RNA sequence: UCGGGAGAAAGGUCGCCCUGAGCAAUCAGGGCCGCAGUGAAGAGGUCCAGGCGACUGUUUAUCAAAAACACAGGGCUCUGC
RNA sequence: UAGCUAGUUGGUAAGGUAACGGCUUACCAAGGCCACGAUGGGUAGGGGUCCUGAGAGGGAGAUCCCCCACACUGGUACUG
RNA sequence: UUAAAGGGUCCGUAGGCGGUUUAGUAAGUCAGUGGUGAAAGCCCAUCGCUCAACGGUGGAACGGCCAUUGAUACUGCUGAACUUGAAUUACUGGGAAGUAACUAGAAUAUGUAGUGUAGCGGUGAAAUGCUUAGAUAUUACAUGGAAUACCAAUUGCGAAGGCAGGUUACUACCAGUUUAUUGACGCUGAUGGACGAAAGCGUGGGGAGCGAACAGGAUUAGAUACCCUGGUAGUCCACGCCGUAAACGAUGGAUACUAGCUGUUGGGCGCAAGUUCAGUGGCUAAGCGAAAGUGAUAAGUAUCCCACCUGGGGAGUACG
RNA sequence: UACGUUCCCGGGCCUUGUACACACCGCCCGUCAAGCCAUGGAAGCUGGGGGUGCCUGAAGUCGGUGACCGCAAGGAGCUGCCUAGGGUAAAACUGGUAACUAGGGCUAAGUCGUAACAAGGUAGCCGUACCGGAAGGUGCGGCUGGAACACCUCCUUUCU
């Protein structure tokens, strides 16, 4: 509006709060599952998503989302998160790389092996 | 007033919006500058310096072509205001309207325009610009 | 505040030049004696918030005069303050 | 409840001699003595939380001093000389 | 985060430090800062620079160079 | 204006902006010179690694700062002058503009007295209710409280809230015009001050009507409501307290320009026509707007100042 | 037998209002009951830095004394100020946790009612006060951001 305005107040410049926060700003982090279960979308999807409750090196406790078919993921399990977040379970905002130190890969995957760390047969 | 420049610039851009003949504008020495600097560039068609009033007054005659007159006069704007002065040495000069237009500039020499002055190396104050 | 026509030529013949009725002196003067005697009737009317308003408007006018007083003639001001018992 | 709580709580000096600044007082520097210097006697223990009663006050002389009575304040009702 | 500071503000004489100075001491006065942000809290080494952007701007301060601080955590002095 | 956004309204402190002419300085502004703005890095040009990355050299850049010399058009400062802005004075007027004190009538309620008998009241229909202890109805008188039919309205006044029977006293404000007078004394205005519908709170009166809560009757499957019969606080007065509204023109305050038509309020000039200021409504051109619409009393074209807005919910919530 | 279209049902046209558009057999609100999530209050519990007021205070620089070593210097021995560290007392900031408790967002769309959207069947909303299982009801004031209706009792003038 005004220069005098201006001059007095200036403009306020927000922070731009980020997406993923409980993992520290890391690209990955570490962490060990204590419940390993399945959720429900919200609508209109119908399926039986594989989310395990984590816990960070950090001390952060984290919802992830288990990606393709095919895994272990037993009560007590070494994973790394990641991140990005799913517009079907209400509170699962981080995934799994498939691949890392203790979970498994896939089998009989063959287009897309960059991910899912598959091997190339 | 706040801008007896800006008043100037305002009763001649809507008495060209209105397709008036003459305007009738208190005097002043800018004024009389500016209107002796739009002459002499062609904007205007005449003026006159009329006395008998404790200020006096200047009579301007707008420009219209002979046939789909479209004023010469689109655009008569400032840049420097009494809420914020604009200066600028000769070296910063505005490129109005792509060198089709002239900004008066007032300079240490006198009241010129933003390429009469720029020959002259000399800075100054950009008072307003006309397309 | 009663002015009458006498009363107000009086007022500025006190300060001088009757016939100058927009000297700031006279104006001062004229202010004050009717900001005194309405500042009374609002002591019988404390209800009468009109007249207290434009008591406060008077007020307005001669801190105005006041202050251009001040800001031209800096012995004027003090000459007319001390005459008329103004600035606390 | 703006008055309190509150001396809240928790701490420091105190003797004798000399010098100086000082309004008598007192203060500031040194030195000396003893386990101990307001060297004896007299002079608040404090804090936290709850029940009752706002408070000062009064009460079973001679086993009960209180949460009992009173109290300022609030209310209903009678009374026209 | 609306009051802060009691050697604090100024002065007079000494002690001083390479050197002026409340740097320190003795005496006198009550001053000094504060809405143009004192004080208090959080964060952080600063710059030349790097990335981005038409530009105005925005985001960081690895590697190269300059300045400052530190050497297990703190204090003190000697030699020079 | 209706998408998030004009403070409820004025006064005013700090601050921001500044009518015309003229003289002086040159602080801002402009130009030149000297010093500096390390090296490295980016860009340009040119050479050596077979090209490139890389390296060497040169320029530009480093938008900056200090000293000095000039110009004076614009802003700031000092001095002087002017009336157009502003204010004061004089004459005509203008109003439900405020505070205080008196006073009038109609109507409702109650009481007394006279007449008189079976209903009155209410609803879509009923009932609760008052009545043979004489109601409703009518006449005369008396008592008390609140509000002012007709005038009366896109009227008028007030900064806003708001202001209506009549009279007086004490004030305030506004408009026009032959005057006279001072000479920029102006606009806005964060903190701040004052006023501020109704409801609400404290103390003391008053209480006719209305009536939150509440009690009965009625409707409904139910009716903590709409409907009916009563009714406390309140509505009223004298001192105070809070400071909230759809406090709305959902449109901040100034100044200057830009087509008309048609009413009306108070002035001036007019023998009438009609003309010119100050307010108040409607139609509409250009212009604005996403459109609805606005449109000389702008939401049109400019300048100054203040407040506010930055997806919805959480939320005007939590904490202080 | 039919006087007739004021009512019941269905259909057509014009205008009007809409928060509906798979189009009122629509949309949508609130409480209670069952889960998941994050954030407040709270008797208490447990910490983390920094500040201030006292006591004690190592080494070290700088002063006093120095009756003992030395021929003078000087030193030994006592001792004073300053100050790391330790102890103590009351507060300020801030983190975690806690029986119980208030409200918020979703889940399958469970129970109860239909408050708003048409004149939503009592027009709606704003401020305020009271009341009620709940949406909500009522009193006072204000707005149209509401629909349907929407020109009039007196007709004409003398200075009272």
């Amino acid at each position: 509006p005004t220069i005098q305005q201006l001059v007095r107040t200036g403009r306020t410049q927000i922070t731009k709060k980020s997406k993923s926060v409980a993992l520290d700003s890391c690209p990955q982090r570490r962490g060990v599952c204590t419940r390993v279960y399945t959720t429900t979308p919200k609508k209109p999807n119908s399926a039986m998503r594989k989310v395990a409750r984590v816990r960070l090196t950090n001390g952060n406790e984290v919802n992830a989302y288990i990606p393709g078919e095919g895994h272990n993921l037993q009560e007590h399990s070494i994973v790394l998160v990641r991140g990005g977040r799913v517009k079907d379970l209400p509170g699962v905002r981080y995934h799994i790389v498939r691949g890392a130190l203790d979970t498994s890969g896939v089998a009989g995957r063959t287009q897309r092996r960059s991910k899912y760390g598959a091997k190339r047969p | 007033y706040t801008d007896p420049i800006a008043d100037y610039l305002t009763r001649v851009r809507n008495a060209v919006a209105a397709n008036h003949k003459v305007v009738e504008i208190p005097a002043s020495n800018l004024k009389k500058e500016i209107t002796k600097i739009l002459f002499d560039q062609g904007y205007i068609l005449s003026y006159k310096f009329e006395q008998n009033t404790v200020q006096g007054s200047i009579k301007i005659a707008l420009k219209y072509d002979k046939d789909t007159k479209e004023p010469v006069i689109k655009d008569i704007q400032r840049i420097s205001k009494p809420g914020l002065r604009k200066y600028a040495g000769a070296a910063k000069l505005p490129r109005i309207l792509n060198g089709l237009g002239i900004a008066i500039v007032s300079t240490s020499k006198g009241l010129m325009t933003g390429k009469q002055a720029k020959q002259l190396n000399v800075g100054g104050e950009v008072i307003c610009y006309v397309y | 505040m009663y002015l009458t026509k006498e009363k107000k030529e009086e007022i500025f013949a006190q300060h001088g030049d009757a016939k100058n009725t927009g000297k700031a002196e006279g104006q001062i003067a004229l202010f004050t004696y009717r900001i005194s005697h309405l500042t009374e009737h609002l002591k019988k009317n404390r209800h009468d918030y009109n007249t207290e308003r434009s008591l406060v408007l008077l007020v307005g006018k001669r801190r105005a005069l006041l202050d251009y007083l001040k800001r031209k003639d800096i012995n004027r001001y003090r000459e007319i303050i001390k005459v008329l018992n103004i600035r606390k």
